[PDB]
């Protein structure tokens, strides 16, 4: 303010800012598909006590010794 | 291990990361590496030559977008390393990779070299305790809480159908097609140029993806809606300019059901589902038709469920009960499955340890994944 | 008896079907005077066109009606076609049927409005729109092979095998002669010689056509340009003033091979030609490498063919043999094709008549385009 | 050397000098060389044949004014050396140029020979420790204290619009037109002769610039003010004589916003601002419209911001927020930016040392510019 009062070629009695006036899911509600509510807390409890047998596991494309089925049994 | 294992759903469009047990993924950001194309002259401008996730979304116009993985195959690994590094950085989960085990979620029938390199990076660059690679479909079933179901997972990169009956997944009945959400956005851009609005820039391609999500409906009859004169629905761009989309709105997403439009000799999304069921043994066909689970973000199209139910019914046998079930969080369904699997004690046996990987090598990861 | 009229963004090539070369070749521009409120002298035309506007450049503001192969101002294009038929060719449009040329993957409104004018304004007996790339093959007597038809407006890559085009393999790039002309102004302004006005831009195009040549190794050429003043050539302007353009000679056409210079963030004319061949079927790729044609006047740069071969060979497999087809008449490659097509008795049936237009409408063109 | 750096704005009209410590430029004098009008053979006349700044302003009517710099380019270098020597005189600053380092402010997209010769003078004639050439636009943002912002810098010689977003300047989106304050002064002289007041002399051109600076208002609607009868406001000349300006007052600076009226092929001040934003990426357009900064002396016209806002709104997209943030110190904004930049410890790295210029070569000044 006193800085710009010192200089000669300065804008006096002019507005600093010239601005404009400040101006102020469809598939998920379908009949065809059946809407399920995902509750992981409920899901976690159902699978809680289920185990898998990783002994003698081989999912790879290995030909040796007939067919294999990964995850034998639980407990 | 006392420290919770981190679930990372390495999706083509959006990578969703978070801790096991959490009901929803806390930190989900778009999968791309943003580099500044314009020159830096001033002092105090945005620091770094790499922008990932929400910082990249804010300053999108400044940056040149570059997707690291295309059709569920990591093309540039240097970029894939930086995004996985950003997941562990202060902005997202903010923890050390060495303390938490990881759960990675790749698509089915991807190249073996992808799984090998994915493991190499996650064990060497990050010194993770344990990594388990799993299929997207198997997790989506744990989320809904159902043992029997076929999972039609239409993602950004790839759309696949995996028939799973009473826990077992049939590996020979797996059907995968490259044509997916990102090809629909690419096919939409081509039709927007025909309408007379150009989106050449990599940043402008993200606006085409935004147009696709907001305004695109799948018509129940394709030949009928083609002939009828359509209402030219205006869309507002980021700058303010209005575009009339017109016929391109409904013609673009039809690519998923008819891959002949882009000019790829592959099966349609409707053909993929029925082929996957028809490939399965005679006895289970009726149970798999009854239990259909839609997954991925590209199933959220308006009138997808209506059109698919119409198309499947024609190809499927007469007088069979076809129930298509949609979980409300289709987009996040894959991750939620990961969180439930990770929380179980059985997951401890499933993991490949560092020492187990170090001894055998690449084989150990291929042995234990499906 | 039939008329071929190429509607190129840079130059409009018009003539009679069967003739060897086009009769009338003039620059496609409309010259409106920089008039003040002061009264004008005698012999005054309200708006000048072509060779007339090219003579009176000084005062007239030169406005190209076609921008990137899209007709922006139709009133201007109408005045060019009026100069084409009545004045230049000295023929009635009602007598002879008119063949026009459109670039591939243009807006649908362009082809629609183009034919509407020809049928209503000029009252032509028949009108057929054709792809510029499809015609350019006929010039070389080759049914098989890809073309890289780079014009003043656009550059497009259309692969056609055994007289069958691959539409999905077609790629369009907005980088073209006018962008190079605009680029050459900026780097000449950096040297010292400032060219701003529309008339001055035309003089810069004359400088470009004569001096500028494609370098084999750009980095090697920049080293020789710095050391020695052997590449530095002099050019006389319309004014007695002479200029020595120097290294900027071979810097302008480099923008074709690396658009990063212009700052488009797109693939080069070499890389897009490769990408288009890779998008095609694996079997037919062999012939497309063996028959790579260069068409338009943006492929008349001295030594583009040598640089093109080098860049394609590096990207392409080592075993493959890459031959670039560069006929002497590249500038008139689009028209000479049209002359061969129109003359053939088979093409007599493919014409769209007034009766066909009247009943169906302007939408008929989209069916009988290609 | 640690001693305070000397900022100097190379303004075609007014060069602004001073130290980096000062909040405002202490010494700012007109950029013209003053020689006696009558060729002086005799004694008792103006001695030295050199009058610069305040000495020239005193004996103005006797001397003949010759501007050394035209359209942001140095035409006469011998004159410019004398001007820069007067910056290091007893009158202004009163210091050794060998002790203090220097910062120049060259306009954007100037000839490279202009920058090279500017450095050669300041390194050879004056024995400067270090020199740094910078863009006028980039400085203007440092003064206001915002990283993002478009800078419409309307000087005496050149008016240029540079868009900078988050400290990243898009070099392709820069727009430069020669129709600046000096041209408005030239066109006002023509209209003053149309009112019946001749200012034929080079000294009499200076009082036309004073008449312009004193009384010239930009009407919101030019057509309504022309039909309305003017007050004919009297201006007082140095001799004491009165001149009634009348309609010439408002229809002189209009030629900035509409340069086709006189017959100059340019875009216009409203157009270059909008075009610069529209040329930039779509994502940034909204933020660049929302942050516009007016710089230079040829924005201080009464009702410039009022007219520009109206002329930008109609060209710009509908329902977009347009904020034209003018500082109070528009004339001295460019220098204040340099004064802040110079004060920072980062500037120590940015400038080129005298020994660096001797060893590295000529490129040294160009490569370190950005
Ligand atoms: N010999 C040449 N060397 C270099 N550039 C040239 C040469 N001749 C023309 N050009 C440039 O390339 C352009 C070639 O335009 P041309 O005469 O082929 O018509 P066009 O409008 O491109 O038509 P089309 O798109 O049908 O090929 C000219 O506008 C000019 O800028
Ligand atoms: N509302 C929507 N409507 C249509 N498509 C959508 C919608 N939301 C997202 N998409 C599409 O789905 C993609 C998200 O894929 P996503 O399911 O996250 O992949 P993945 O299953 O491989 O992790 C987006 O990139 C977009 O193409
Ligand atoms: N108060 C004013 N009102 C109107 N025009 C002015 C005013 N002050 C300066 N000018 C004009 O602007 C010019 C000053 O330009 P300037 O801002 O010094 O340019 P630069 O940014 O290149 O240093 C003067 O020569 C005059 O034409």
């Amino acid at each position: 303010d006193p800085k710009y009062a010192d200089l000669p070629g300065i804008a006096r009695n002019e507005p600093d800012v010239y601005e404009t006036s400040d101006l102020p899911l469809e598939e998920l509600t379908s009949t065809s598909v059946e809407h399920i509510i995902v509750n992981p807390n409920a899901a976690y409890d159902k699978f809680k006590d289920k185990r898998v047998g990783t002994k003698g596991l081989d999912f790879s494309d290995r030909i040796g010794k007939t067919k294999r089925t990964g995850y034998e049994s639980g407990e | 291990i006392a420290n919770q294992p981190v679930v990372i759903d390495n999706g083509s469009g959006v990578i969703k990361a978070g801790f096991a047990g959490d009901q929803i993924p806390k930190y989900c950001f778009p999968n791309y590496v943003g580099r500044p194309k314009h020159v830096r002259v001033m002092a105090g401008a945005l620091e770094g030559d790499i922008f990932i996730g929400p910082k990249a979304e804010e300053h999108r116009g400044l940056l040149s977008i570059r997707y690291p993985m295309e059709h569920g195959i990591v093309k540039d690994w240097n970029d894939m390393e930086r995004i996985w590094q950003y997941v562990y950085s202060k902005d997202q989960l903010q923890t050390f990779s060495e303390e938490h085990p990881v759960l990675l979620t790749e698509a089915p029938l991807n190249p073996r070299k992808n799984r090998e390199r994915a493991a190499e990076v996650f064990f060497e660059t990050f010194n993770v305790p344990a990594l388990f690679i799993s299929m997207q479909a198997v997790l989506s079933l744990y989320a809904t809480g159902r043992t029997t179901g076929v999972v039609l997972d239409s993602g950004d990169g790839v759309t696949h159908a995996v028939p799973i009956y009473e826990g077992f997944a049939m590996p020979h009945s797996i059907m995968r097609i490259d044509i997916a959400g990102r090809d629909v956005s690419r096919f939409l851009r081509l039709y927007l140029r025909k309408e007379g609005y150009d989106f050449h820039s990599s940043s402008e391609f993200e606006i085409v993806k935004a147009i696709k999500e907001r305004a695109c409906y799948l018509s129940i009859n394709p030949q009928k809606d083609e002939t009828l004169e359509t209402e030219k629905a205006q869309y507002y761009l980021p700058d303010g300019s209005t575009i009339e989309i017109g016929p391109s709105r409904f013609r673009a997403p039809e690519l998923l059901f008819r891959p002949d439009l882009i000019g790829e000799e592959s099966e349609g999304i409707h053909e993929v589902l029925v082929f996957a069921i028809q490939k399965s043994d005679m006895d289970l066909r009726r149970t798999l038709f009854s239990n259909i689970v839609l997954s991925g973000g590209s199933t959220l199209f308006k009138g997808f469920g209506d059109r698919l139910l119409s198309e499947v019914k024609k190809l499927a046998p007469k007088d069979v009960k076809i129930r298509i079930s949609a979980p409300q969080e289709r987009l996040y369904s894959t991750w939620i499955g990961g969180s439930i699997l990770a929380s179980l004690d059985t997951f401890k046996k499933m993991w490949v340890s560092k020492k187990e990987y170090e001894e055998d090598g690449a084989r150990s990861i291929h042995r234990k994944t499906f | 008896a039939a008329l071929v009229v190429d509607n190129g963004s840079g130059m409009c090539k018009a003539g009679f079907a069967g003739d060897d070369a086009p009769r009338a070749v003039f620059p496609s521009i409309v010259g409106r005077p920089r008039h003040q409120g002061v009264m004008v002298g005698m012999g005054q035309k309200d708006s000048y066109v072509g060779d007339e506007a090219q003579s009176k450049r000084g005062i007239l503001t030169l406005k190209y009606p076609i921008e990137h192969g899209i007709v922006t101002n139709w009133d201007d294009m109408e005045k060019i076609w009026h100069h084409t038929f009545y004045n230049e060719l000295r023929v009635a449009p009602e007598e002879h049927p008119v063949l026009l040329t459109e670039a591939p993957l243009n807006p649908k409104a362009n082809r629609e409005k183009m034919t509407q004018i020809m049928f209503e304004t000029f009252n032509t007996p028949a009108m057929y729109v054709a792809i510029q790339a499809v015609l350019s093959l006929y010039a070389s007597g080759r049914t098989t092979g890809i073309v890289m038809d780079s014009g003043d407006g656009v550059t497009h890559t259309v692969p056609i095998y055994e007289g069958y085009a691959l539409p999905h393999a077609i790629l369009r790039l907005d980088l073209a002669g006018r962008d190079l002309t605009d680029y050459l102004m900026k780097i000449l302004t950096e040297r010292g010689y400032s060219f701003t006005t529309t008339a001055e831009r035309e003089i810069v195009r004359d400088i470009k056509e004569k001096l500028c040549y494609v370098a084999l190794d750009f980095e090697q050429e920049m080293a020789t340009a710095a050391s020695s003043s052997s590449l530095e050539k002099s050019y006389e302007l319309p004014d007695g003033q002479v200029i020595t353009i120097g290294n900027e000679r071979f810097r302008c056409p480099e923008a074709l091979f690396q658009p990063s210079f212009l700052g488009m963030e797109s693939c080069g004319i070499h890389e897009t030609t490769f990408n288009s061949i890779m998008k095609c079927d694996v079997d037919i790729r062999k012939d497309l490498y063996a028959n790579t044609v260069l068409s338009g006047g943006t492929t008349m740069y001295p030594g583009i063919a040598d640089r093109m071969q080098k860049e394609i060979t590096a990207l392409a497999p080592s075993t493959m043999k890459i031959k670039i087809i560069a006929p002497p008449e590249r500038k008139y490659s689009v028209w000479i094709g049209g002359s061969i097509l129109a003359s053939l008795s088979t093409f007599q049936q493919m014409w769209i008549s007034k009766q066909e237009y009247d009943e169906s409408g302007p939408s008929i063109v989209h069916r009988k385009c290609f």
